[PDB]
Parts: C-alpha cells; structure tokens; sequence
C-alpha cells in the first residue's frame, strides 16, 4: 500500500521559512524520487522540485535560491524547506511520487498541507451547538467560529456518522477570523436514543473540541 | 515554459451523456500529457498518462486521445461521482507544467430546499455575540435568495452565505445563511425570520422563531 | 477560474 503522509497545516510569518515533512510507506526512498507540487489561487498547480533516489535535487527555475529538499532514507522521510515566504506563497503543498522511478506521472499524492502566509496569530475556534427543534427528519449542527488560519476538520460521532453531513466552506469575517457550520440531518425518532457529537480539530492551534448537540 | 490552455472553463452536462475536455499546448509535445481529477477537498488523482494510456483502478469510462498540441479527455457516460475539476499536465519539456483546469458540473431535476432555522445558543450569548443560522438543504439549482427580517425590518449587510459544492451522489447543493448580531441588539428584538426563494418552491418559504419561544 | 483554498475547487 503506497502512501505519503504530510505534516500538519499551519501559519508562517511573512519573510519566514516553511518546513513540511513527507513520510512515505509501501516503497523505499532509495528506489523512487519524491516530487513537491503546490496549488495556489494565483498560479494554480505548480511543480516545485524533486529529490531523486540517489539524493540529487532539481528545483523549478523561480525557486532555485529559496528551496531546499532533503531526505532520510532510513526513516522514509522527505524534508521540504522554502525560505522568505510572502502572501502569494499561501497554497496547498503536496509531496508526490511518480509511477516509475525516473518519470513525472504523479500517481500517488500526499494529502496536502495548507500553508497560510500571514503576520496575524493563530487562534482556536469556539464551537457552538445548532440545536434541533420541534417530516420526521431533524437538522442539527455545530457552529465553528472565530479561528485562524484555515483549515479545521469536522466529523460526526468520531467518524461513524457521515450520511447527510454537510460541512460548509469557511468564510472570512471582517475580524479577519474564519467561521463555518457543519450540519447533519437525522431521523427525529433518534434524538432521544442517539448521541450526536461534532468532532472539531483545528491543528494550527492544536485545538480539539467534541461538542454534544442536544434538543433544547 | 509550455503553456497549456484548457477549455471550456466550465462544463455542464446531464448524467449518462458523453463529455470531452480540451487541452491545447503552446507548441508540440508529442503525446507527453497526463490528466488528473480533483474532487472537493481532495488531492489530484491520475486518470490518464501519455495522452491515452490506462491507469490502474480508473473506471473504463475515462479515456484520452490527441497528439501534437490538441488533446482530449473524454467520459463516455458521466456519473454523479465525476463532479470534479480536471487538469492536464505536459512533460515533454522541462519543467512540467499544468493547465488551469476545467470544472465539470452535473445537471439534474429541480429540487426544492428544506429550510431550517437555528436560534443562537445560550453558550454563544455568554460571549456577547449572537449568530442566527438559516439552512437550505439539498436543492437544485444553485440559485437561491435568503432574506432576513428582524421585527419586520429588512436586514442588509449583516449576513454571510456559504454554499457546498455539488453532492457526489444526488448532485444537490446546500446553503447556510448566517446572521450575526451583537448580544445587545439581539436582546432588543423578538421575531427572527428567514425567507427563502427558489425555483423549486411555488411560494417563498419562511422559517422563524421568537426569542424565547 | 481560480483555485479556492477553502474547497480545493475552481471558483471563477
């Protein structure tokens, strides 16, 4: 099972440097190169560089002087480091592996790391219940308010509840802080039997909240 | 660098129809093009390599053709799970470069939203802010209007909307409209109403509550 | 037409 797992999303101050770790399994870094690709609003999908099996690196032209890729074959880890970030370096960063050892056909991707370049500070969210109230289908949810930066993960009943779930895109408030709601529809008859918990995780602030949502 | 131009920007079809994506290169690149699919909150997924070659685990309804500068990715019978963005990649010339992507939207029958309104929790009121949430669930098409009224006064500028991407199973959207008040303003009023207009409703639907009960 | 970091989807 070929897999690539990246370190968590986070905030980097302007002019500061970015570090991401890509841990691979199901293959050996001595047999495959690992590529780095980002995806930004300004420039879309953008190939950044690669570290080959034998330790050599290639960097895309506009990144030659501020990009550094290293790895530890023993630990199956590839280390990405970019210097002097500005606002338009805000993007999702992926590590990726090609089908063959020499190629660029990216058949396996990491889950991505959203990096926000901002001078502001990290802030964890407050979680508030969206309580169901009086055709046999009830809607309930959680309000995840006033956090920075993106993203936040939301799940229901520790992953067991996925059907009917809608987690809305976050919106930026005038405060410069994000907010979103996650909703789910369930049978009215289950409100007295089943517990409904939204599991909220804001990794950039290490804030994890389980919010029980009950009829008021 | 090779410039890759994808067209159209947005594609919109019905399930079971065939659909094609175009990718054009600023100079000949042989057959050195790859295609990717990106679903909502997902990483790119490799669909085709070298213009026409299959990829393990990719459904047979995906195919590609072309050589030189004009390339085509095709889905011969679209399904709802194909709702995604699609990108091409060239690697005939260093560095490898990607197109800007084409969005694939699916049509479906009109579906009216189910409307729910949520008062602010007492927990949030402790903080000095009141959020009133109106939910429009599982509707199509995307266009809809939310009008807020507090004690018959039209609210303007103090609400924000967020819409999900299309559901991969039923192709509907859901919308949340959040009205934000100071706790002081919220306590000075009684009737909080959300009015929803949509093509699937013969009349606007209004969900409301009185602060308290 | 632009990539949206909130949804990883193209928006305008």
């Amino acid at each position: 099972q070929v897999q690539l797992k990246q370190s968590g999303p986070g905030l980097v101050q302007p002019s500061q440097s970015l570090s991401i770790t890509c841990t691979v399994s199901g293959f050996s870094l001595t047999n495959y190169g690992v590529h780095w690709v980002r995806q930004s609003p300004g420039k879309g999908l953008e190939w950044l560089g690669v570290i080959w099996s034998g330790g050599n690196t290639d960097y895309n032209t506009p990144f030659t002087s501020r990009l550094s890729i290293n790895k530890d074959n023993s630990k199956s880890q590839v280390f990405f480091k970019m210097n002097s970030l500005q606002s338009n370096d805000t993007a999702i960063y992926y590590c990726a592996r090609a089908l063959t050892y020499y190629d660029y056909e990216f058949a396996y991707w990491g889950q991505g790391t959203l990096v926000t370049v901002s001078a502001a500070s990290t802030k964890g969210p407050s979680v508030f219940p969206l309580a169901p109230s009086s055709g046999g289908t009830a809607a309930l949810g959680c309000l995840v308010k006033d956090y920075f930066p993106e993203p936040v993960t939301v799940s229901w009943n520790s992953g067991a509840l996925t059907s009917g779930v809608h987690t809305f895109p976050a919106v930026l408030q005038s405060s410069g802080l994000y907010s979103l709601s996650s909703v789910v529809t369930v049978p009215s008859s289950s409100l007295g039997t089943q517990t409904y918990i939204c599991n909220v995780n804001h990794k950039p602030s290490n804030t994890k909240v389980d919010k029980r949502v009950e009829p008021k | 660098d090779i410039l890759l131009t994808q067209s159209p920007v947005i594609l919109s079809v019905s399930p079971g129809e065939r659909v094609s994506f175009s990718c054009r290169a600023s100079q000949s690149i042989g057959t050195n093009i790859h295609w990717y699919q990106q679903r909502t909150n997902g990483s790119p997924r490799l669909l085709i390599k070298y213009a026409s070659e299959s990829i393990s685990g990719i459904p047979s309804r995906f195919s590609g053709s072309g050589s030189g500068t004009d390339f085509t990715l095709s889905i011969n019978s679209v399904e709802s799970e194909d709702i995604a963005d699609y990108y091409c990649q060239q690697n005939n010339n260093w560095p490898t470069t990607f197109g800007a992507g084409t969005k694939l939207e699916l049509k479906r029958t009109v579906a009216a939203p189910s409307v729910f309104i949520f008062p602010p929790s007492d927990e949030q009121l402790k903080s000095g802010t009141a959020s009133v949430v109106c939910l429009l669930n599982n509707f199509y098409p995307r266009e809809a209007k939310v009008q807020w009224k507090v004690d018959n006064a039209l609210q303007s500028g103090n609400s924000q909307e967020s819409v999900t991407e299309q559901d991969s199973k039923d192709s509907t959207y859901s919308l949340s409209s959040t009205l934000t008040l100071s706790k002081a303003d919220y306590e000075k009023h009684k009737v909080y109403a959300c009015e929803v207009t949509h093509q699937g409703l013969s009349s606007p639907v209004t969900k409301s509550f009185n602060r308290g009960a | 037409g632009q990539f949206d970091l909130s949804t990883r989807r193209l928006k305008g």
